[PDB]
């Protein structure tokens, strides 16, 4: 066994973190003191949810799991809440004043000041692996510290850690949840220092997560925690793999091989179904055919884009619940005679599928209905790069009058990074041009 | 009120538009770069689709469908037809038309010039592309040697098409002719055809012996307007409308315009936008299309009508801008922003 | 997090007592210093603005200035006047006499020192101190010029926290002398290069308010700070109870000021009170975006939005203010620059003010507050070029060249805000 | 539409179907420019602290 260390930066990170990690337990039937009755190797064992949990002699199961915040509000009502006995002290580390949305102050001002101690405690975990894989890290592109010490903690692990795979949940900025003006600012800057770090990101828009929620689930006004409860469906589905016998996706590495043949272009689209709201009482549950074909509706991706209007490069079909090949077979014969789904001529038009049959799992009290079968397809798609033009726009409107930057420069940055981070956005864009256009 | 932005500033069509909705009371025009807008007239080329439909609680139209190029292009229309099951090979509408580059298809051309030339049949064809506007690129021959040198010559993408040599002529002026329609889909993907259309006609005697002149075997207005003595013999502009070719038909050949012709053309519209309504729909997109389409087909001695090809960026005739722009604002905008008979046949599918 | 407030002069004072007495009430601490109040929610942030003594009292992390001790003499007299703490009043005998040169560089300089030693004990007794806020009068003496300097010593002992000031700037309709012109122009340079936030608190807006809305024939100082203190109370609220929201001083300056030198807000506040009929959320909203409702006289229409902060207070249909905001947009969609996309953004606080049960604070960033600093640079104007009232400064060591240099700086200022009402993309 | 590489367990299967088939920075590198940005906010902050003490001469001289 190979085991995994989630890593959960800012706030948008580890408040993503707890939704995961309540949900990993509830999937393998661990309780909120870390117990776990089902387990009957005490204290040990290298069974396939160790990759994510640890076991002491004590017989509680500890998420291989580090918490990073600049200010200690978020990471404080982990460490009050209902999971308080899961995570012990020095894997929660928090500082006294955040980076204010600033990426420069997270990045260089207090970044150089904690990532030394960040370092040691991620290492302390490390040490307690016979194997070790990678790193799963979950931040946002918004604020200071989810874009500014994100991509200083990548660059770092990537020297620490040199043959480790590092993937990223990044959360993508969207104005509807946003208080701030200056995340195109800092979107752009951390992309442009993590890309050569991260093997595989997938990118969450606020915006898809935002209208799902109302319109599936007919909430009026979602807040963050109705988003990460469905967010985290996505995570688990994405990292079920890892925490259960299969195999496909099993390794860190093959979401790298299967999900991405050019290294630059490595964020993944995610699309989702099916979302139903628990107010329906009674739904009429949908069938193989008819989640596989939402995994084409734009309306359930993670990211809103027109894939119609792109290249695939890989596909990925991760069903979980009652679930067999046959079925699948049949609605991707039905669904390519009726959509647009070209490939890149350089790489085969096929879906690589796996298939968990314990269904999905729903917190207790929850927004979701529990539902029979569900899936989460990953494809590579050019049509993904519509958010960085989005983005790309966005940071060229405000930078046209250097508005902000003098926040930046305060820092201890240089107007530089700012064109050449621009700069390397402009390349990764003409990149995705290149492979799918024409 | 709603408002909308306009960035096609040499659009004939649309700049009746935005003057139609402007002085409706209702309608606010904002610079060429405010995102904050619910319609956008929007530019011919690289349009940003991508950034459409992410304004928080603002419904985005835009007069254009994301991908219709695919049938407004010559070359990737042809394409379209051999390779869409919806319209195979087996397309008894559309002349057997050729991709030449200067994927490629050289050899299957001159595959039935060959054997259409051993047979006799009047192997006389025409080279056509996108790129050559106001009549320039074009050319028409009777063997392939003379066609494809000129396409050589070249360093764009030409495509060399089946010229028909038995077209319907009117008299009097024994003269050639082809049929603009105008089609209008909304946002949920009606079909609506422009109940008006206009013949372009040409004003020189038509001769199949000579092809020399520059003038007796195509008819865009703008050609006969510049290279023709003749430019209005016969009718107002070498434009002649329905009702007048109708009571043509009538009298000359016993026939009406909606039996001989109009039937053929509705079914032309609907096999070629049905075709790609999977591949440019926008019904659960979190923006929504409308596009206006200029058809363009001919008819043949034996009253068959042939599609040449789809403008996406098309001009309207001069008497009917009025009604036909106040139409768009009816159907296309109005029915997505709603305010305080009809023109158009709704071809159903 | 803890902010320490400043309150200097006569109109700095007062303001200030009643921004304390509002505050006060809203998180339920009585005249003495008692917590007799109904949620815990009014409790988990009350450290922001409060420390924490023996016997269970929140005393306010506050600072009283005067160099005469009139003012001060009636707050301590005042209904919360034993709220503060008594080594925290430090005020001298002698006065300014509406001299800016008298409290900035003669009667202030030998008190300063006195100041900053209370400062200096409030923040070492602070978990993480977020910054400090000031209130004053740019037209006095003690507010203007003492308050400038205070401001220039805090930036120097702690250059790394944010500086904010509700200034209240002077006007003739509601005016004590004619110099007042001269220590606006001298404080407002001040303010220019040591401020992060400036609320530009216009006494003209707040007569007209008074005069021509609230139908007062004639207002006191306490009508108008009683508008000023909602205010206060509504541009801080989000930092005072458990807000869905994080707010931090330096994360609002960073999403709010996009150019160092132009951090002169318009405060707004609705509904106008001095009645009982619930407003509604489309009420609410189109009334903070009226010129009526600003706390500068300047017509929003006369120039363009940087940023844009719409404050909600209350259980409200929240749907509908989301709506309605990206509705009110829609309508001024040309008053906001092209260059900042998103530039209007909304936070909700459920609990609301007091005799209220909704209110909305408006917090606009606006290049049409130059009109502010051209009234004031015409009234400079008008007499320094014929040089007079100036005997008063130069009397006390001030040259007419330093007169010279905030003249042009205030209309460099001016400049700067009309390159950017410009502006295109 | 050929399916391949079926393995399956008591947990679940994973499948792959065909449809048609194709047609480096160092620690000190790092460490030195989080200390050039140090530096850089020393010497604004030295500025700042000298035009600070510029006027505090201006005081004392008027
Ligand atoms: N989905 C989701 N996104 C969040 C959440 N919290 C914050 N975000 C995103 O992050 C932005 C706000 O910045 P944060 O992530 O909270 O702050 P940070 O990353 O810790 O950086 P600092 O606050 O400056 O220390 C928002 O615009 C969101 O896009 C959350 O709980 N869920
Ligand atoms: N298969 C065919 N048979 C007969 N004539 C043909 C033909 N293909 C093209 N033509 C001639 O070419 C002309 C139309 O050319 P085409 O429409 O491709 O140019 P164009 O698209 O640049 C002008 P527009 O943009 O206004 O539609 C007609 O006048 C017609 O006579
Ligand atoms: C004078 O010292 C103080 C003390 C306390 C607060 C402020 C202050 C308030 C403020 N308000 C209120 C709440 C709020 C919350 C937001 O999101 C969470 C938001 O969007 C980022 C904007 C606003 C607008 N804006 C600025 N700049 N300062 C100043
Ligand atoms: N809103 C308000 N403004 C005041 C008050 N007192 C003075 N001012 C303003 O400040 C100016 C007079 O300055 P003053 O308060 O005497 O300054 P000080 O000498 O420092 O106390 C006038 O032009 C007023 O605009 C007050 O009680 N309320
Ligand atoms: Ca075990
Ligand atoms: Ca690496
Ligand atoms: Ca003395
Ligand atoms: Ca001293
Ligand atoms: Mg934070
Ligand atoms: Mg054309
Ligand atoms: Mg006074």
């Amino acid at each position: 066994m190979r085991e995994c260390i989630s890593i959960h930066v800012g706030q948008a990170g580890v408040q993503i973190g707890n939704a995961c990690w309540e949900l990993y337990c509830l999937e393998h039937g661990i309780q909120p003191d870390g117990q776990m009755p089902s387990d009957k190797t005490i204290g040990g064992g290298d069974d396939s949810f160790n990759t994510f949990f640890s076991e002491t002699g004590a017989g509680k199961h500890v998420p291989r799991a580090v918490f990073v915040d600049l200010e200690p509000t978020v990471i404080d009502e982990v460490r009050t809440g209902t999971y308080r006995q899961l995570f012990h002290p020095e894997q929660l580390i928090t500082g006294k004043e955040d980076a204010a949305n600033n990426y420069a102050r997270g990045h260089y001002t207090i970044g150089k000041e904690i990532i030394d101690l960040v370092l040691d405690r991620i290492r302390k975990l490390a040490d307690q692996c016979t194997g070790l894989q990678g790193f799963l890290v979950f931040h946002s592109f918004g604020g200071g510290t989810g874009s500014g010490f994100t991509s200083l903690l990548m660059e770092r692990l990537s020297v620490d850690y040199g043959k480790k795979s590092k993937l990223e949940f990044s959360i993508y900025p969207a104005p509807q949840v946003s208080t701030a003006v200056v995340e195109p600012y800092n979107s752009i800057l951390t992309t442009h220092t993590t890309l050569e770090h991260s093997d595989c990101a997938f990118m969450v828009d606020n915006e898809a997560i935002y209208d799902i929620c109302r319109r599936n689930l007919d909430i009026e006004r979602p807040t963050y925690t109705n988003l990460n409860r469905l967010i985290s469906q996505i995570v688990s589905s994405i990292t079920a793999s890892l925490r259960f016998d299969g195999a496909l996706n099993v390794d860190l590495t093959e979401f790298q091989t299967n999900l991405v043949p050019y290294p630059r272009i490595h964020f993944p689209l995610a699309t989702y179904a099916p979302v139903i709201s628990a107010e329906k009482a009674y739904h009429e549950q949908l069938s193989v055919a008819e989640i596989t074909n939402a995994c084409f509706e734009p309306a359930n991706q993670m990211v809103k884009c027109d894939p119609r209007h792109g290249k695939y490069m890989a596909c990925c079909l991760l069903y979980r619940g009652d679930v067999v090949p046959k079925d699948v077979n049949a609605a991707i014969a039905t669904i390519k005679t009726k959509r647009s789904i070209q490939f890149v001529d350089w790489c085969p038009t096929g879906f690589k599928v796996g298939i968990n049959y314990q269904p999905p799992t729903v917190v207790p009290g929850g927004d979701l209905a529990k539902v029979q079968r569900a899936v989460c397809m990953l494809s590579n798609t050019t049509a993904i790069a519509e958010a960085w033009a989005r983005l790309d726009h966005k940071f060229d409107l405000m930078y046209a009058k250097r508005a902000f930057v003098h926040w930046y420069v305060g820092e201890g940055m240089e107007e530089g990074e700012f064109s050449e981070a621009r700069e390397d956005m402009a390349a990764l864009e003409k990149d995705y041009e290149e492979v799918g256009v024409d | 009120m709603y408002t909308f932005v306009v960035r096609d500033e040499n659009s004939s069509v649309y700049a009746e538009v935005s003057r139609l909705l402007l002085a409706t009371g209702q309608w606010k025009r904002l610079r060429k770069d405010n995102p904050r807008f619910n319609l956008m007239l929007g530019e011919r080329n690289r349009l940003p689709f991508g950034r459409l439909g992410h304004e928080p609680g603002l419904v985005q139209l835009v007069n254009y469908y994301r991908g219709a190029d695919k049938l407004c292009r010559k070359a990737s229309l042809v394409k379209l037809i051999k390779t869409s099951p919806e319209l195979s090979e087996s397309c008894t509408w559309f002349p057997e038309s050729y991709v030449i580059y200067p994927t490629d298809e050289r050899e299957v051309f001159l595959a039935a010039y060959n054997r259409r030339r051993e047979g006799r049949e009047g192997n006389v064809w025409i080279a056509k592309s996108s790129a050559g506007a106001k009549g320039e690129g074009i050319l028409i021959s009777s063997e392939a040697s003379e066609l494809l040198d000129f396409i050589d010559e070249q360093g764009q993408v030409h495509v060399i098409q089946k010229y028909l040599e038995k077209p319907l002529l009117l008299e009097p002026g024994h003269r050639k002719f082809d049929i603009r329609s105008w089609v209008l889909v909304d946002h949920l993907y009606n079909i609506y055809l422009y109940r008006e259309g206009v013949l372009r006609t040409s004003s020189e005697p038509y001769n199949s012996a000579n092809f020399q002149d520059k003038t007796c075997h195509l008819t865009n207005h703008c050609i006969q307007k510049e290279y023709s003595k003749n430019y209005g013999r016969y009718e107002e502009g070498n434009e002649m409308f329905f009702e007048e070719f109708n009571q043509y038909l009538m009298d000359a050949l016993n026939t009406t315009l909606e039996n001989s012709i109009l039937l053929q053309i509705k079914h032309i519209i609907r096999s070629c936008l049905m075709c790609i309504e999977p591949a440019i729909s926008t019904k659960h997109l979190h923006y929504q299309s409308f596009q206006l389409f200029g058809f363009d087909f001919m008819v043949d001695e034996e009253l068959k009508v042939w599609l040449i090809e789809v403008n996406g960026a098309p001009a309207c005739a001069q008497k009917l801008y009025a009604e036909l722009c106040q139409g768009i604002v009816d159907v296309a905008i109005s029915s997505v922003f709603p305010l305080a008979t009809s023109i158009f046949i709704k071809l159903h599918h | 997090r803890e902010i320490v407030h400043i309150q200097a002069g006569q109109c700095g004072n007062q303001i200030g007592a009643k921004f304390w007495e509002v505050i006060s009430d809203e998180h339920g601490i009585d005249p003495t210093g008692s917590y007799h109040g109904d949620s815990d929610l009014q409790l988990e942030r009350i450290n922001v603005y409060y420390n924490e003594a023996a016997g269970n009292k929140y005393v306010p992390r506050a600072i009283l200035v005067d160099l005469e001790p009139g003012t001060m003499d009636s707050v301590r007299s005042g209904p919360f006047g034993q709220i503060f703490r008594p080594d925290n009043f430090v005020f001298g005998q002698s006065g300014a006499g509406n001299n800016w040169a008298k409290g900035h560089y003669t009667e202030g300089a030998e008190l300063v020192d006195s100041v900053l030693d209370v400062v200096r004990k409030e923040s070492e007794s602070c978990d993480c101190l977020q910054g400090f806020q000031l209130t004053h009068s740019l037209g006095g003496g003690t507010g203007s010029g003492m308050g400038t300097l205070l401001i220039s010593k805090i930036r120097e002992e702690y250059p790394d926290r944010i500086m904010n000031t509700f200034s209240v700037v002077p006007s003739p309709k509601v005016s004590d002398t004619v110099v007042e012109p001269y220590n606006a122009t001298l404080s407002v340079h001040q303010l220019v290069e040591n401020t992060d936030e400036t609320y530009c608190i216009d006494n003209e807006a707040l007569y007209d308010i008074c005069f021509r809305t609230l139908k007062l024939t004639t207002p006191t100082y306490g009508d108008l700070n009683h508008l000023v203190s909602a205010t206060m109370s509504g541009v801080t609220t989000c930092l005072r109870f458990p807000g869905q929201l994080n707010a931090d001083l330096r994360k609002l300056a960073v999403n709010m000021v996009p150019f160092p030198r132009l951090h002169f807000f318009m405060p707004g506040f609705a509904p106008l009170t001095s009645q009982y009929r619930a407003l509604t959320v489309p009420e609410l909203t189109q009334q903070m975006f009226d010129a009526k409702n600003m706390m500068a006289a300047c017509d929003p229409r006369h120039g363009r939005y940087l940023t844009v902060a719409a404050v909600f207070r209350g259980r409200m249909s929240m749907k509908e203010v989301d709506e309605q905001m990206l509705n009110v947009q829609n309508k001024n969609s040309s008053y906001f620059v092209e260059w900042i996309p998103n530039n209007v953004k909304t936070a909700v606080c459920d609990i609301p003010p007091r005799g209220l049960k909704m209110s909305a604070t408006f917090i606009g960033n606006s290049t049409a507050i130059q009109e502010l600093f051209k009234r004031i640079s015409e009234q400079f104007t008008a007499m320094f070029r014929r040089k007079a009232f100036l005997h008063w400064y130069t009397g006390e060591g001030m040259d007419e060249m330093e007169f010279t240099e905030a003249e042009s700086n205030m209309n460099d200022l001016v400049s700067e805000y009309q390159q950017y009402q410009d502006a295109t993309a | 539409m050929e399916v391949i590489e079926l393995n399956k367990c008591t947990s679940g299967q994973s499948f792959e179907v065909i449809l048609k088939p194709p047609s480096d920075p160092s620690l000190e590198e790092i460490q030195k420019k989080l200390e050039a940005a140090e530096e850089r906010r020393k010497y604004q902050e030295a500025e700042l602290l000298k035009h600070l003490a510029e006027k505090r001469e201006h005081e004392r001289e008027v």
